[PDB]
């Protein structure tokens, strides 16, 4: 039994025609205090996977170490560690999902909501969610916390079902993600303006963007 | 305090015919008032012509299915590739569930297939392993909406022969796969209308001696 | 649940309902609450469905192992005590069971043991167990004699379940009858309350509280 | 909330953020927490939105009725009415109010009224959840008899920090200037104040 | 308090009420009459919270007797039962409700019919051929479902009642010290002394 | 814990430790059992190189396992006490769970099972 | 519930979905959440259904009497003041969450009221369980100087966001447009994007199917 | 100790072609104990029919209250109250007890005598009107009734067909609820004749 | 369970134990023997938590019988009581304690004296001329304080015991369905069939 | 507590008040919250006095054993050991620790470890109950590559304000300077810092 201390808010993501996009702000909240501002909550694993984590940051840092160790262990006695036997997004997810559900079953959970975004070896987009309860699900768009309530509706207007994915470009997808991040800054009381964004494309690979800012905001007051 | 359980909503439904059995379930997955996925399947082919669904808390549901699938694998290894009969699968699942009697899998489990005489079979479980073979069972969030409809339309309950003064009951007969799928679709559209956790899509797995077939239908997404 | 079993001149009658409930939700109307342990032993189920079902089939396995090891069918006393000693180990953990172990052996004759989840084990001639036990007792006690015929005893057991099925909201479905003799148990059919009630009302003239 | 009021040479300035909060959800990001109870007597509202509005409405009614009979009320009088309501209904209220007004005799005055309903006359006052983070800054930077431009910069910088650290604070920085000249409303958007 | 029963037969209503008054681990009395005559052809038995029972019974009794004097007329059992129900229906939303359950047995002289009404502390009224309050019902209802006939005589009703008391004496945990039996018919109310 | 396998097979297929235990039995005082039409009689030799014995308190050769079963033996006296104790405990345990005293066959089967266990357990003779 | 309000050029528009729930069950699939306080002042209400209807009728009644007393058309701020003081008096126990909007001699107005009695002003607002889905759309697509037709589109789009993404909201979209100088136009079921598909089967029973014990004519006349 | 599920019971109403149907079970119990199998839950005031589920003492009280109020209505108005008007009276009366409510689930059914239109409506325990074209449900087996009605119902049923649909809706819903059943009554209502039928159902 | 009594007279110990086994609102049995013979001249009655009682009684019985076989000798009542006390004294600080109260009536053959021991679930042992467990004591102790004499015969002890049962049947709330009476003396243990 | 650690040109300086509290009673007004775990790796202790001492003692033991085998540990290594203890025993600990050390390669480094057991490497860190009141001040005044005298003034002024507003903080201001030159202890009494 735990209670989360230093926390991270929404992680948002979606599929597009050639890959997946994922984003998360750089804030480490301490209750109502917006304590830490240089926190990276997107962690790449290899050149084909990005794990976005919300919830308790001490547990996030533990998960970082686990993923880091997983890369090391996979390389051992593995001549094809950078080829056919490289870590897939599906392997990384299932590992985390196993851990999350085992920890909930021991009544000592990792207080997190996690989204694993990546591209498989055959070019297929991978996007799946797992949380402190061990609950897993997949969808064209996935989001945690406030993102689930405010981002998903916006991202679902772009990709509402499976057939919309081939029709969605990386430009359109990134635009929707960046817009969603702005909306979260307007409305989530534990969000920051600064955020990171990652694109995993089956052609251009992993593009990791740091120090992005929410811009072009409106602040008008009605009369009465 | 940490609460290890959650409710992922959705509903499932199993019907057995003479030489077939269906196991249906909506594809919506939820927490509270949010939709997690519009298409997250929870009815699975487990091999040996057994289909299974464990509806309720998805994490427990997935764990159970995963363990039973594994049980089928080891049953082959240990007993010379022998086919696991539906009755044996049922009993095995009882022990899986009751094994966690004091920290239960929060799921209503239904399996479907064919018995050793080739006839359609549906078995249903409570969260701690009590099981029973039936012609008919709905499980999950909208079970209370669907089940009485099934009593009326599958088992012809409260239906008497016209003109017989309520003395002669409507006789029991097996339904064709076409008739059964009509009832499944109507059951799920009705459940979608009146239950908020039910909708998005319907996935039906049909089991005959030839194998396992799938059918998908859209449901209302509101 | 309503379950009963009583001893009489011609052996043992065992009668049970078939309803399962989750609160006010009627979960099933076709539950098998009698388990056939061997050709001479019966077990009744009341309380937790899984608890009863799981441990009473387990009991059957322990009885089978006894006759393999001892080359002799287990006594009703020893069979009931395996179950009672088992549940006593789990006392406090939250098991919910009200069971009756009924059967015949040469050394014992017809015998009924009441076993429940707080470890109580009682030999006796008459027991009614379940949420509708009191309703069954009312009818059974007021019509019971030792010298009942096999035909009358079967009816009284059936009629007692019907009485409880009617009044107790958490009892119903159908009646399952059993008769236990020196030659073993004999099944006397499933009797749906849907038809049995009106049949009994008309033929017996009882149930005048109900709109005919 | 983060709110403050600061006296200076020509009068007094009130300042506030614009965020209203139901848990971690921002129910209103363009809230006006600076409220008129009289021509040149205003207040900053913190605590319950419902409570503070109901109080401010009653006070405005009292001062309107006061004015009809006895002419313009003092800022002290206005603070007394706020106190009377906050003190006598302390069990049923969550309201941290700063009262600020301009007389010609008394110039700029600031009265703060915390949860208990006590009154405290100060040169400047800070209140609301976000005020905790700027006690150090405000104490070190406040001077008496500042100019209008200096006081505006003091409030802007102060609330900027309060907003930066308090998740319950944010949006724009609204201000109200109270002088002999009249009443001036000021607004400052994130793009400006964030990068101070 | 505890056991109160009622059986309506062809020509009469029979009320049986336990004699025991228990407080703690002591049976303080074994000859308590848990009934009041509301009018010459109307009898009310009662069970429930200590004090409340008698206080309520006598309050109703006073009101019906007041009515009888004012109008020089006897209220029908149906009218009395409705008055009692309304008093209990008021009571349940009071600061301190009457926790009293009652049976009302009466003979309607205008209809020449016996009538039995079961009313609980919530004000839940039902007319019945046979009635019980508390745990008694869990045994007697099923018993009466089997043995009761609508055309029975008063003597047959008493034998049917003996069968109930015997069952209760066998299976009830507490010693309720037997019952006082009273019959309500065309000739009024009388007590059976040897039961 | 002491683990050594003391009872093991030899090239010819004998377990010498079990066979040498039989030699200890051969050394022990003679014991005889004869059963009649309605009774069983247990006879036991007591060696007479021991005079000045106190026969009141000296352990008797025939031991009651329950009120209806008896056990006599030949071999090491100290070893027999361990078997008798275990047998007596099993006798009471049987009455407790089965609600019936042991059969002579069952009691024998138990005692024999204990003896067997000491022929393929580590660290014991 | 999802409810919204949006201001435009020459007036204001409000909208709402048409689902009412009890727990996870849909009680009414087409309820009216748009209320008339006065001819040109309308209210959208979320929360406790009986409370929103009752508080809207009471203030509406008092507003009519006030309009007759003063020989003036009622103002939105009067309804706002009366509603907020009533709700405050009851300390949140009257669970009415309202979006009040309308036109009057002073101009066009848009407010929201919470159950505890706090009021907000805005060009765009959203309340109810689907308010986050709606507000996400409003924050994305709202701009200054909206036309009538743009504001209706934005309002209904914001309601749709709730319908699809919030399990609390569903069925249809109601709209009411209050423009200055014109009559308020109430658009009941402005959109109906959740029509039930044709059922697979007719469940019309053969006459005589139901067993009957007694028949009798009921007298309704004097 | 949940007031709405101590006694048990159910009511359902449906509309047809120029007709309405309202039905209820007969059970009155005290939790597990069945007490009465004659407890009708449908009443009428003139041509307007009212069914009430929930706590039985409040069912009785409200019936007596609405008889009281409709009788005075008729004396002053010199005409019978209509279903639309009566629905409003029910709502007002329930909301009057906002913070100390009657624990009931009332259902209004009837045909407007002027317009001829079939009308049904439902309420929560505190007055919220739920109007419906098709059907209204209430009671301890409301989930079951919702499922039965949503699947079985079709518009514009003839009185004889509507009887079969509402009866089968109630019966099969009641048999999946422990606290409902023990008999049933169905009212078929046309413009100027009303037929009342008692249904044969399982008595467990 | 509920009522267990014990009286030590000149030459014997008499134990009386109620026959009723009640669970909920049902008397499941009315002929229950709440006692076990530990040895030929030692008897133990018991009352308390369901299951625990018999499980404990039979566990003690097995241990004493084991002792008897091992040593070919009968333990004194004092020795048996001390063994039982220690088992209960262990139990009370276990994860789940035995909630069982016992009386031990025995005849010491070496001393030629009857002995009665009262031991509660905590392991509180006392030797007494007369004993009771549960609510019974609240009536019987004062009664026996008045009527008991140390030199009474077995017949006088039975009449003294009849006086206790009569008082309990009059003033106790619950029907305990009479008692099974057993006598422990020089000739062992025997049951009185007509009580 | 009020504690902080600040990196600068020549290394790093740790700062702390001297108050230990049992409720409103000051159990020790001359507490030393700056603790040595290695020659030039120190920590600031906040939270439970018992917990933080027990942790610091274990860490000192670990680094002593580390040094015997692998030579001087890095400041990062020291922070990792603190984290390991704080994270794995999060349910049974109340310890907010700031770790600060001087390498010759890495110069001055600061790691803060809050309640959860997470690690955060920062230019400067503030912690303890009194830190809340100086977030505004410290953010506005901190610069990178300050001089020794500037950094001392920054810590002195910051903790002065933290002490002024936090009742749980007070006494003297202790500081520890970590540079290539060595280890220097500084103390500042109320009479000096109060009137800043
Ligand atoms: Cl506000
Ligand atoms: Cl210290
Ligand atoms: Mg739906
Ligand atoms: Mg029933
Ligand atoms: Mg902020
Ligand atoms: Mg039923």
């Amino acid at each position: 039994t735990q209670q989360p201390i230093v926390t991270g808010t929404s992680v948002i993501s979606m599929k597009y025609d050639n890959g997946v996009i994922i984003a998360a702000d750089n804030l480490g909240s301490y209750g109502s205090l917006l304590r830490f501002n240089g926190v990276e909550r997107l962690i790449p694993v290899g050149d084909n996977t990005v794990v976005g984590i919300s919830g308790d940051i001490s547990d996030m840092q533990h998960i970082e170490r686990l993923l880091k160790d997983l890369v090391t262990e996979n390389a051992y006695d593995n001549p094809l560690a950078d080829a056919e036997e490289a870590l897939e997004p599906s392997y990384i997810f299932e590992y985390l999902a196993t851990v999350m559900y085992q920890r909930r079953s021991k009544m000592n959970p990792l207080w997190n909501a996690i989204i694993v975004a990546g591209v498989q070896s055959n070019g297929d987009q991978f996007l799946r969610y797992v949380n402190l309860l061990g609950v897993t699900y997949s969808s064209p768009t996935l989001a945690t916390g406030f993102g689930a309530h405010m981002a998903n509706p916006l991202l679902r207007k772009v990709v509402d079902r499976e057939s919309d994915i081939p029709k969605t470009t990386v430009q359109v997808a990134e635009e929707a993600i960046v817009n969603a991040m702005r909306v979260l800054y307007y409305r989530d009381a534990r969000s920051s303006r600064n955020f990171s964004l990652a694109i995993i494309d089956k052609n251009t690979g992993l593009t990791f963007k740091k120090n992005l800012q929410v811009e072009n905001m409106k602040w008008d007051f009605a009369k009465d | 305090q940490f609460n290890p359980y959650g409710d992922n909503g959705g509903t499932i439904l199993g019907i057995a015919g003479e030489d077939f059995a269906v196991l249906a379930g909506d594809t919506r997955n939820i927490t509270d008032y949010s939709i997690n996925s519009r298409y997250e399947p929870k009815v699975f082919d487990c091999g040996d012509n057994i289909v299974m669904s464990a509806n309720g808390f998805a994490a427990d549901g997935d764990a159970l299915v995963k363990r039973f699938k594994n049980s089928v694998k080891w049953y082959h290894f240990d007993h010379n590739d022998k086919k696991l009969s539906i009755n044996s699968a049922a009993r095995n699942i009882q022990h899986l569930l009751y094994g966690k009697r004091f920290f239960p899998y929060y799921v209503h489990t239904i399996i479907a297939g064919l018995d050793e005489d080739g006839k359609g079979a549906v078995y249903s479980f409570d969260p701690v392993g009590s099981y029973e073979r039936e012609q008919c069972r709905a499980g999950g969030a909208a079970a209370s909406l669907i089940m009485p409809f099934l009593d009326n339309q599958v088992n012809f309950k409260n239906q008497y022969e016209p003109g017989t003064n309520g003395k002669v009951k409507k006789p029991l007969k097996y339904l064709s796969v076409e008739e059964v799928i009509k009832l499944v679709r109507d059951s799920f559209t009705s459940a979608t209308e009146r239950h908020i956790q039910v909708g998005d899509g319907l996935e039906i797995l049909i089991v005959t001696k030839d194998g396992v077939r799938k059918e998908f239908y859209e449901l209302k997404r509101d | 649940t309503t379950t009963l079993a009583f001893r009489f001149q011609g052996g043992i009658i065992v009668a049970v309902d078939s309803r399962a409930t989750a609160g006010n939700w009627v979960a099933s109307q076709t539950v098998k609450k009698v388990i056939e342990i061997n050709p001479f032993l019966l077990g009744t189920m009341a309380g937790g469905a899984a608890d009863c079902q799981f441990w009473e089939t387990w009991l059957g396995s322990q009885c089978r192992l006894h006759e393999l090891r001892e080359k002799e069918r287990i006594s009703v006393a020893a069979a009931s005590k395996i179950l009672s000693n088992l549940v006593y180990q789990y006392k406090g953990a939250g098991l919910s069971m009200g069971t009756m172990i009924c059967g015949y052996t040469r050394k014992e004759g017809p015998t009924i043991y009441y076993v429940d989840s707080d470890g109580t084990r009682l030999k006796g001639d008459i027991f009614c167990v379940g949420s509708g036990q009191t309703f069954a007792y009312g009818v059974l006690d007021s019509n019971y004699k030792w010298d009942l015929s096999v035909e009358d005893a079967l009816y009284l057991g059936k009629r007692s379940i019907l009485a409880a099925a009617h009044r107790d909201a958490y009892s119903g479905g159908s009646v399952n009858l059993y008769h236990v003799t020196e030659d073993g148990w004999i099944y006397h059919g499933n009797h749906d309350v849907g038809e049995l009630f009106w049949k009994v009302k008309e033929e017996e003239g009882s149930f005048n509280n109900v709109i005919g | 909330t983060s709110i403050m009021a600061v006296t200076f040479k020509d009068g007094v300035i009130l300042g506030a953020d614009s965020r209203t909060t139901t848990g971690a959800y921002i129910a209103n990001r363009v809230t006006d927490k600076l409220t008129r109870v009289h021509d040149k007597i205003w207040c900053c509202r913190s605590g319950s939105a419902a409570d503070t509005q109901a109080i401010a409405d009653i006070v405005q009614y009292h001062l309107e009725l006061y004015t009809s009979q006895y002419g313009t009320p003092s800022t002290e009088t206005a603070a007394s009415v706020f106190k009377e309501l906050c003190y006598e209904n302390k069990d049923n209220l969550t309201a941290g109010i700063i009262v600020a007004g301009y007389d010609d005799k008394n110039k700029g005055e600031v009265y703060t009224i915390p949860l208990g309903g006590s009154v405290h006359k100060l040169p400047y006052a800070i209140a609301g959840s976000g005020s905790t983070f700027i006690y150090g800054y405000c104490d070190k930077n406040f001077r008496e008899n500042m100019s209008k431009e200096e006081t505006v910069d003091f409030i802007k910088h102060s609330l900027s920090q309060a907003i930066k650290w308090d998740g319950s604070s944010g949006g724009v920085i609204r201000m109200v200037v109270l002088t002999a000249a009249g009443v001036e409303r000021l607004i400052f958007y994130p793009d400006e104040y964030e990068q101070l | 308090m505890d056991i109160i029963l009622g059986i309506r037969v062809q020509d009469s209503v029979i009320l049986a009420s336990s004699k025991a008054v228990t407080r703690g681990i002591s049976v303080l009395k074994d000859s308590d009459d848990k009934t009041r005559q509301l009018s010459p052809h109307t009898l009310m038995s009662f069970a429930g919270e200590a004090g409340d029972t008698v206080q309520f019974a006598e309050y109703i009794q006073a009101n019906i007797q007041l009515y009888s004097i004012r109008e020089d007329y006897e209220l029908s059992p149906q009218a009395v039962s409705s008055f009692v129900r309304q008093e209990l229906a008021k009571s349940i939303r009071s600061r301190r409700p009457y926790q009293v359950n009652v049976l009302i047995g009466g003979y309607d002289k205008k209809k020449n019919k016996p009538e039995l009404y079961q009313i609980d502390y919530l004000g839940t009224k039902v007319e019945l051929p046979y009635g019980a309050h508390g745990y008694s019902g869990f045994y007697t209802f099923s018993l009466l479902d089997h043995h009761y006939r609508p055309d029975m005589t008063t003597e047959e009703g008493l034998d049917l009642l003996k069968l109930c008391v015997q069952e209760l004496e066998k299976r009830m945990p507490m010693d309720f010290k037997g019952v006082i039996v009273k019959i309500v018919d065309k000739d009024g109310i009388r007590q059976v002394d040897d039961f | 814990g002491y683990d050594r396998a003391l009872s093991i097979f030899s090239p010819d297929g004998h377990i010498f430790q079990v066979e040498y235990a039989l030699e200890a039995v051969k050394r022990g005082t003679c014991a005889v059992g004869v059963k009649g039409k309605n009774c069983v009689v247990l006879g036991c030799e007591r060696r007479s190189t021991l005079k000045l014995q106190d026969t009141r308190i000296t352990p008797s050769k025939v031991s009651k396992i329950d009120s209806h079963v008896v056990l006599s033996f030949s071999g090491l006296n100290a070893d027999s006490r361990i078997l008798i104790e275990k047998a007596r405990v099993e006798a009471q345990s049987h009455r407790l769970t089965l609600e019936d005293p042991v059969t002579v066959e069952y009691l024998t089967r138990y005692v024999a099972g204990v003896q067997q266990r000491y022929t393929q357990s580590g660290g014991v003779r | 519930t999802t409810i919204v309000g949006v201001k435009f050029n020459n007036g204001v528009v409000i909208a709402a979905d048409t689902r009412s729930t009890q727990g996870p069950i849909v009680a009414d699939k087409n309820c009216a959440k748009l209320h008339r306080i006065s001819p040109k002042i309308w209210c959208a209400g979320a929360g406790t259904a009986a409370d929103t209807e009752a508080v809207t009728q009471l203030i509406g009644s008092n507003i009519e009497l006030h309009s007759l007393y003063t020989s003036r058309e009622p103002r939105v701020v009067s309804a706002l003041q009366m509603l907020k003081q009533h709700l405050f008096k009851y300390q949140g126990h009257i669970g009415a969450y309202l979006i009040v909007a309308g036109v009057d001699p002073t101009g066009s107005h848009l407010f929201s009221i919470h159950a505890h009695g706090s009021t907000d002003v805005g060009y765009y607002l959203s309340l109810g369980s689907g308010s986050l889905a709606a507000m996400a759309v409003l924050e994305s697509h709202w701009k200054q100087d909206l036309t009538k037709e743009e504001a209706i589109k934005l309002a209904s789009d914001a309601i749709q966001a709730g319908i699809w993404n919030d399990l609390g909201s569903g069925s249809n979209v109601d709209v009411c447009v209050m423009e200055i100088g014109k009559d308020a136009e109430y658009l009941r079921n402005y959109l109906t994007p959740n029509v039930r598909e044709e059922k697979q089967k007719s469940y019309k029973f053969p006459r005589g199917t139901t067993a009957v014990l007694k028949e009798s004519i009921v007298n309704i006349c004097d | 100790s949940d007031p709405s599920s101590i006694n048990g019971g159910i009511v359902v109403a449906m509309t047809g072609k120029d007709c309405v149907a309202i039905a209820c079970d007969l059970r009155l119990g005290s939790q597990s104990l069945g007490v009465s199998n004659k407890f009708e839950k449908i009443f009428h005031y003139g041509h307007v029919f009212l069914g009430i589920t929930g706590l039985a003492t409040d069912v009785t009280t409200l019936n007596e209250m609405f008889r009281y109020k409709t009788n005075l209505y008729k004396l002053k108005e010199e005409r019978a109250i209509e279903p639309e008007t009566f629905t409003q009276l029910v709502s007002s009366s329930l909301y009057e007890r906002r913070f100390g409510p009657y624990f009931v689930g009332p259902v209004v059914a009837g045909i407007n005598s002027k317009s001829g239109k079939p009308f049904i409506a439902g309420f929560d325990l505190i007055g919220c009107i739920d109007e419906a074209k098709d059907f209204i449900v209430s009671g301890t087996a409301s989930d079951q009734l919702f499922g039965m009605c949503e699947s079985l119902y079709e518009p514009n049923l003839e009185p004889e067909d509507l009887f079969e649909t509402i009866s089968q809706a109630l019966l099969n819903a009641a048999d999946r609820d422990a606290l409902s059943g023990w008999g049933a009554v169905v009212y078929i209502i046309k413009k100027d004749e009303v037929v009342k039928r008692y249904l044969k159902m399982r008595q467990d």
